[PDB]
């Protein structure tokens, strides 16, 4: 199938530089209009840039100077080297194939996102903390059990449950910004009482801006 | 400069309905504009091209109509995965301009939240802070109430929110609510309670601890 | 006898950017002044020669590459300019000598419901080489799996058609182009104004 994978975001300095990829597999992106567009948190959609098979480049005004795009042909990757980044350019960046300018198809696959948060703010690794299950008079047949994510820098973090075999009743939150600048999130899952003796819960946390990665084991209180 | 005006900004739904959102441009841009589906946390969807042409691989209750000035998206027979923000996207010239969006929301029978409170842990209580959590656990509607009492003082100032975007399959909501306050100050009181205020209960329900297994 | 403007200029039909037309002139007497002295015309630039300077000149051949494309790419017909018309369709040298000379054809080239007769290529794999036609049809290969000839996933129509309606933005409306190659050879010079 078509996939395009990006990286090279995370957190930089303003004026500082960064350099994202996307890696293409499905089609040939030299043989492709290669555009990348960008999503500011909670905000709408703007594309940034675009790469023509013959080699042209266009840029938007907002960009124009700053942001410089090209691939690697052996590599199936498309390059966007941004310079002089602001506080503006934080968003969550997606190349896609397609154009945006006479190009009646628009833009079919996109990659995943990556997240350019440009600040001043440290790189701050989460705690993981459980949130025990109250042994309550059993709350008939079905309990809560979570994970408390607390003080991370920048966004974001990946919660899974039992490496990814547990997903249903699985409710990750939205991370919430505290008074100290720092990011907390939850993750909490609804599974059987009669399981809370038998199976084992464990919440597998990644915050790759730090290079955290915990697997912290929630079973209730005694 | 090509504007595009896409409305209704929001606008809820019940299964079944048929749907119509509207993007209209400020120059005539013949057939060049999209319609994406964006879910959340993922990556736009391309829908229709071509102002009317159905992308391989999208369902049949999708349809694209309009040339010109105005277009319009409709889904015949709206289903609870449907819930996403639509936006439409001229493709006549740079720089591709985006609509602002149409946040669609599932209309679903009331459901009352299913309650629970979470103690801080040792672990936390052994760094200097204490975090109680207050779970609401599928809900509907969104709008949904929690208030901490501590000794039955009411706080505030000191709690966070946070809902979870609407389910796909159910169409419900979550809110997780954190009290945080110092170790010290958590020493100070024994009752923990978050009572909870919801359409679907029809007397707020309270969900307490007391400090100390009590 | 005098050089066939008319017959470019004033055509029943122009062609599509990507099979650009082009007329051989030459062995006639033509006023280029009389041209430049058209009010009508929204382009009329010349690049290493005058048009009135045209007029006291001598030209080897003179060529006139006829088409039609939309009006915000008016800008690609000149030297050293980039976009899908100047790198898939039509390509300027930059040493060109010439003029480039441009017009609203809205009322001719647009239909309402749409004129698909217009196209232009949307799909290429490097950029034209300067006054180069293709006109190949065959199907673009996006992907690593080979076509033959059938469109679909990755394979692209290389053509595209422009759409034209009536109610279209002024710069997304049909632009009649004519663009004057002026050649000097060592061969003697046919085309002149005043010799
Ligand atoms: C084209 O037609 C107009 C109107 O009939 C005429 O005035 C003009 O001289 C013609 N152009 C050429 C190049 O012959």
């Amino acid at each position: 199938e078509v996939q395009l994978v990006e990286s090279g975001g995370g957190l930089i300095q303003p004026g500082g530089s960064l350099r994202l990829s996307c890696a293409a597999s499905g089609f040939t992106v030299s043989s492709n209009y290669m555009s990348w567009v960008r999503q500011a948190p909670g905000k709408g959609l703007e594309w940034v840039s675009v790469i023509y098979s013959g080699g042209t480049t266009y840029y938007a005004d907002s960009v124009k100077g700053r942001f410089t795009i090209s691939r690697d042909n052996s590599k199936n990757t498309v390059f966007l080297q941004m310079n002089s980044l602001r506080a503006e350019d934080t968003a969550v960046y997606y190349c896609a194939r397609g154009d945006v300018s006479g190009y009646r198809y628009g833009l079919d696959y996109w990659g995943q996102g990556t997240l350019v948060t440009v600040s001043g703010a440290s790189t701050k690794g989460p705690s993981v903390f459980p949130l025990a299950p109250s042994s309550k008079s059993t709350s008939g047949g079905t309990a809560a059990l979570g994970c408390l994510v607390k003080d991370y820098f920048p966004e974001p973090v990946t919660v899974s449950w039992n490496s990814g075999a547990l997903t249903s009743g699985v409710h990750t939150f939205p991370a919430v910004l505290q008074s100290s600048g720092l990011y907390s999130l939850s993750s909490v899952v609804t599974v059987p009482s009669s399981s809370l003796g038998t199976q084992t819960y464990i919440c597998n946390v990644n915050h790759k801006p730090s290079n955290t990665k915990v697997d912290k084991r929630v079973e209730p209180k005694s | 400069d090509i504007q595009l005006t896409q409305s209704p900004s929001s606008l809820s739904a019940s299964v079944g309905d048929r749907v119509t959102i509207t993007c209209r441009a400020s120059q005539g841009i013949s057939s060049y504009l999209a319609w994406y589906q964006q879910k959340p946390g993922k990556a736009p969807k391309l829908l229709i091209y071509a102002a009317s042409t159905l992308q391989s691989g999208v369902p049949s209750r999708f349809s694209g109509s309009g040339s010109g000035t105005d277009f319009t998206l409709t889904i015949s027979s709206l289903q609870p995965e449907d819930f996403a923000t639509y936006y439409c996207q001229q493709l006549n010239s740079y720089p591709g301009t985006f609509g602002q969006g149409t946040k669609l929301e599932i209309k679903r029978t009331v459901a009352a939240p299913s309650v629970f409170i979470f103690p801080p842990s040792d672990e936390q209580l052994k760094s200097g802070t204490a975090s109680v959590v207050c779970l609401l656990n599928n809900f509907y509607p969104r709008e949904a109430k929690v208030q901490w009492k501590v000794d039955n003082a009411l706080q505030s100032g000191n709690s966070q929110e946070s809902v979870t975007e609407q389910d796909s399959k159910d169409s419900t909501y979550s809110l997780s609510s954190t009290l945080t306050l110092s170790k010290a100050d958590y020493e100070k009181h024994k009752v923990y309670a978050c009572e909870v205020t919801h359409q679907g209960l029809s007397s707020p329900v309270t969900k307490s601890f007391n400090r100390g297994e009590c | 006898n005098l050089c066939p403007f008319g017959e470019v200029f004033n055509a029943t039909r122009f062609a599509s950017v990507y099979a650009w037309n082009r007329k051989r002139i030459s062995n006639c007497v033509a006023d280029y002044s009389v041209l430049y002295n058209s009010a009508s015309f929204s382009t009329f630039k010349c690049y290493g020669v005058s048009p009135t300077k045209l007029n006291d000149l001598c030209f080897t051949n003179v060529y006139a590459d006829s088409f039609v494309i939309r009006g915000d790419e008016v800008r690609q017909i000149a030297p050293g300019q980039t976009g899908k018309i100047a790198d898939y369709n039509y390509k300027l040298p930059d040493d060109f000598t010439g003029c480039v000379i441009a017009w609203n054809s809205n009322n001719l080239d647009s239909k309402v419901g749409g004129n698909y007769n217009y196209l232009y290529r949307l799909f290429r794999k490097s950029n034209l080489k300067p006054f180069e036609r293709d006109i190949s049809t065959e199907i673009y290969q996006a992907g690593s799996t080979p076509c033959n000839g059938v469109e679909g996933f990755n394979c692209y129509f290389p053509l595209q058609s422009y759409g034209f309606q009536p109610t279209n933005g002024v710069g997304y409306q049909p632009y009649r182009v004519v663009v004057l190659s002026f050649e000097l050879l060592h061969a003697p010079a046919t085309v002149c104004g005043p010799k």
